[PDB]
RNA sequence: AGCUGGAGAUACGCUUUGACUCGGGGAUGUCCGAAUGGGGAAACCCACCUCGUAAGAGGUAUCCGCAAGGAUGGGAACUCAGGGAACUGAAACAUCUCAGUACCUGAAGGAGAAGAAAGAGAAUUCGAUUCCGUUAGUAGCGGCGAGCGAACCCGGAUCAGCCCAAACCGAAACGCUUGCGUUUCGGGGUUGUAGGACCAUCAAGCCGAAGUGGCUGGAAAGCUACACCUCAGAAGGUGAGAGUCCUGUAGGCGAACGAGCCCUGAGUAGGUCGUUGUUCGUGAAACGAUGACUGAAUCCGCGCGGACCACCGCGCAAGGCUAAAUACUCCCAGUGACCGAUAGCGCAUAGUACCGUGAGGGAAAGGUGAAAAGAACCCCGGGAGGGGAGUGAAAGAGAACCUGAAACC
RNA sequence: CAGUCCGCGGAGAAGCCAUACCGGAAGGAGUGGUGGAGCCGACUGAAGUGCGGAUGCCGGCAUGAGUAACGAUAAAAGAAGUGAGAAUCUUCUUCGCCGUAAGGACAAGGGUUCCUGGGGAAGGGUCGUCCGCCCAGGGAAAGUCGGGACCUAAGGUGAGGCCGAACGGCGCAGCCGAUGGACAGCAGGUCAAGAUUCCUGCACCGAUCAUGUGGAGUGAUGGAGGGACGCAUUACGCUAUCCAAUGCCAAGCUAUGGCUAUGCUGGUUGGUACGCUCAAGGGCGAUCGGGUCAGAAAAUCUACCGGUCUGCCUCAGACGUAUCGGGAGCCGAAGUUGGAAACGCGACGGUGCCAAGAAAAGCUUCUAAACGUUGAAACAUGAUUGCCCGUACCGCAAACCGACACAG
């Protein structure tokens, strides 16, 4: 319904120096348009969102023993929520 | 009432990705046996649609 | 690529089954049936000593070992033995249920 | 009883309340594509209408028809049809041939076409259509040149002929000066030795006979001493050459669901003008075939018998349907005085790499070993490479892994 | 290659390699050496059956030869680092070279070449510890920028419609189609790598709703205006922006022979809000009424026709106050005076010319139909909503087109 829409919390260092500041960010399916990933939100975590921006991502094109082949395609999304923060406690720990 | 447990296995299966992504995955088969789970909900679900209505 | 079963994907043992080698050093040897491996026509008894080398891999070490090992052989190994030994084998005979085919050489079972 | 795709790799696990895998159905099936809500530079943009809680589901192209319900597109070769080459031969080249070949385009199926005599033909025989043999390079056509080339008889493969208009009854609706006639429905009626009216089994699979000791060897299937089975000695695997180790083979069984035998057709027959097909190139040129203009006859009637006439024979056109024998081979099995890595399909796989804006062109191919036992460990070197040691029958096999010829160093 | 015999073979086949032997030749044997799994001899049958040549084909290897060159004559040198190894990689200090470029930003077009950590086979015309190369992992954020959910030009489509052996050729409306029209934000900060996107400050836009004022008229796929456009010259104000100084501010020295600062070096404002502040330049006349014959009919809106009396609106930009930034520098100073000056802004200015210079929606104004006229239009505040695609990096070039890290 909406638990499929998230492929996967990003990771990273800077994924995570934002999350440090209450913003989160996750890949989403690249087919997800802007409302229906902060409504999967809202239900998934039960926080608001209050912003929200959103980027397409075409994978590496990277080659294992002379097969060369395109990877899949991601679309990260970033969103920020309203004073009610912190998510799921499921930061760095 | 089958709509529920389908949606209850939907998000512990996305709970599953989300510690996939990340460096906890400590038994991958219940990744696929909850899918299957899943498929077998649906695949009743319509075994009794065209029971009884025909 | 050429499959390995000219013998159709059967086999003549169960796993753990007692075994005895046709051919080989190990002809006339006993063991019981560790790995059966139908497709490609494998068989691991008890016995077959093989001498594996390895300190070079660093993953269960930074050293290693050589050690002693089971090298898995053909599907010539005599199947199933008796108070006779070798010999082959009828079946259909049945069960306390007959729901079993079972296995026999002059007569017996297994 | 294993399974967890190739894939060779770890971890996580599923399975004897039946996994896998194999046959049979079901159910899901994102977007493009005939694409079909509308747009568009395919696989992406933008909507509307009902369900209406929402997530989510269904509909929204055009053509034929009331309405079901059909159709659009694709398909290697095969079929039919609308168009229709030129090299070339003619030792030049116009008619001719090359050829209704190649090609384009349309329709369709597992075939298609054609087909149930207004015929062939010369015995007053034949009796649908298609295909093979033959007649036969006979007849014949041809700047009578290059060349092009039948049909009947006869022999086989397969053989089924079935249905409607129309004279006449019952209308019914409509058409007129009054028991009548334009197109609709049932009856009836389908022809030439004239007929007809109206009046006398294969699928998934199971069972399946029979050998042991010694020898060489690294290894036994070779050799050897004795045997056994055979409705089975086809074949492939196993450390090398196995009837008797395996898988099989001969034979036998085998399923809930599964595929498969007074009338008889007119703007037409006929004709003139342009043309054309069969051997038919204006030739004495019949006949079919149609563009233009015309335009008959009815059963004491009509078409043909190669200008035309009389006689003598064959046959009834202008409405339809019709299996099989016939063609091909994308695909499956079987087989081979077929290939075996420059051969053989281009490919031991790849329409990939690469070349091209494009249509399109288009490769090299391979081999440890029995089994990975795929070289622990030590030495020189960052390595790479190498020497020892081991594994192994062989390391005179070591992964630039069968042999390892010649140029050449 | 095939049929049939004879047989051979892990005490080792074919194949490969030497060889003084043998037949008249094509040829064939003996022995030895590799090789490690099939094969010779005889009789017969069938052939893709015998190579030095075809500027033959596929392939490998020679000669030229350690030869020509190493891709602009914008030179490079020392220290120090790393390291198995350094003329070439890193850093430091000098040097030289472009500077309407050889700097910067975009569009194409390419597609991860971006950043970090690693690597060293091959690609790099030498090297290589380095790279635009190999490996793995990150980075790419929009209600306001570009496009789309708007419009139209050429062009392409195209129900109907006109034609045409077929496939198809045209074709009104409509639709697609930017290269054009239309449209709401700027200043600053910063990951290793994004920025009118994110964060910070403070704006705007449309939409829905609420509270209230107002408390009634809204006012179409149709009419009308307008949007709506050429070139050359050219007057006035101004900004960007640059110059000067014994203006201010900041920091320290100096020495060579001098200057003791009036010397040296560097800085010397961006946005927003508010003004009885200064301001060129620019726009605009204004209603009453008549006629049907004009805009399909309507119309209080346009056009035609008659009567009627400098002023308004406007800020380009400057100046002040505040504020928010930035700011040389060792957290934060100063922000002056004079001048120069755009193709940019005021503007859709003036003047001259002839070759006589898009369409369309948004937009302003009218009624038709319809909906109401005690829950209008509009306005104010609060709240709520803000979709899709693009954005990394190269981008006069080592990352695009030239088969190349290419003098184009
Ligand atoms: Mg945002
Ligand atoms: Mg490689
Ligand atoms: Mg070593
Ligand atoms: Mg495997
Ligand atoms: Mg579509
Ligand atoms: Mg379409
Ligand atoms: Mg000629
Ligand atoms: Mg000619
Ligand atoms: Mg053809
Ligand atoms: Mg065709
Ligand atoms: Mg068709
Ligand atoms: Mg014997
Ligand atoms: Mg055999
Ligand atoms: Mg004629
Ligand atoms: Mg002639
Ligand atoms: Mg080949
Ligand atoms: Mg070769
Ligand atoms: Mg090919
Ligand atoms: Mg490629
Ligand atoms: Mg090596
Ligand atoms: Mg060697
Ligand atoms: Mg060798
Ligand atoms: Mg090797
Ligand atoms: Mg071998
Ligand atoms: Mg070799
Ligand atoms: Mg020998
Ligand atoms: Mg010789
Ligand atoms: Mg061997
Ligand atoms: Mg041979
Ligand atoms: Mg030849
Ligand atoms: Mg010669
Ligand atoms: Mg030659
Ligand atoms: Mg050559
Ligand atoms: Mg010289
Ligand atoms: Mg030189
Ligand atoms: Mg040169
Ligand atoms: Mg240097
Ligand atoms: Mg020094
Ligand atoms: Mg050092
Ligand atoms: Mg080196
Ligand atoms: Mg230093
Ligand atoms: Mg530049
Ligand atoms: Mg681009
Ligand atoms: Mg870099
Ligand atoms: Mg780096
Ligand atoms: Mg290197
Ligand atoms: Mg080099
Ligand atoms: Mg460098
Ligand atoms: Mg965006
Ligand atoms: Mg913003
Ligand atoms: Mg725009
Ligand atoms: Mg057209
Ligand atoms: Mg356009
Ligand atoms: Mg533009
Ligand atoms: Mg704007
Ligand atoms: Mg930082
Ligand atoms: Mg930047
Ligand atoms: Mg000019
Ligand atoms: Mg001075
Ligand atoms: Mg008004
Ligand atoms: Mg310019
Ligand atoms: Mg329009
Ligand atoms: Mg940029
Ligand atoms: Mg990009
Ligand atoms: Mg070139
Ligand atoms: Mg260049």
């Amino acid at each position: 319904s909406h638990y499929d829409i998230l492929q996967a919390p990003v990771i990273s260092e800077k994924a995570y120096s934002a999350m440090e500041r209450g913003v989160y960010s996750f890949w989403v399916s690249p087919k997800a348009t802007k409302t229906e990933i902060k409504d999967a939100i809202q239900q998934a975590f039960g926080v608001r969102v209050i912003g929200i921006s959103t980027m397409n991502v075409p994978g590496k094109r990277k080659r294992v023993g002379r097969f060369i082949g395109q990877r899949n395609d991601r679309k990260k999304a970033i969103v920020r929520l309203a004073e009610g923060q912190s998510i799921e406690a499921l930061a760095g720990q | 009432d089958f709509a529920k447990e389908i949606d209850a296995r939907k998000k512990e299966l996305m709970e599953l990705r989300f510690q996939a992504a990340a460096g906890q995955l400590a038994q991958p088969h219940r990744v696929r046996q909850l899918r299957r789970e899943v498929a077998q909900l649906n695949t009743v679900k319509a075994e009794l649609a065209r029971k009884g209505e025909q | 690529p050429s499959a390995g079963s000219h013998h159709n994907d059967k086999l003549h043992f169960k796993k753990g089954d007692t075994v005895i080698v046709l051919s080989g050093k190990h002809k006339g040897q006993t063991g019981k049936v560790l790995l059966a491996l139908p497709r490609d026509q494998k068989v691991v008894v008890e016995g077959v000593n093989v001498i594996t080398k390895n300190v070079k891999p660093s993953m269960t070490n930074p050293q290693g070992g050589q050690e002693q090992r089971e090298l898995a052989l053909h599907a010539s190994k005599v199947a199933l033995v008796d108070p006779e030994t070798g010999k082959a084998t009828r079946v259909r005979k049945q069960i306390v249920d007959g729901k079993k085919v079972r296995v026999a050489v002059a007569s017996g079972k297994t």
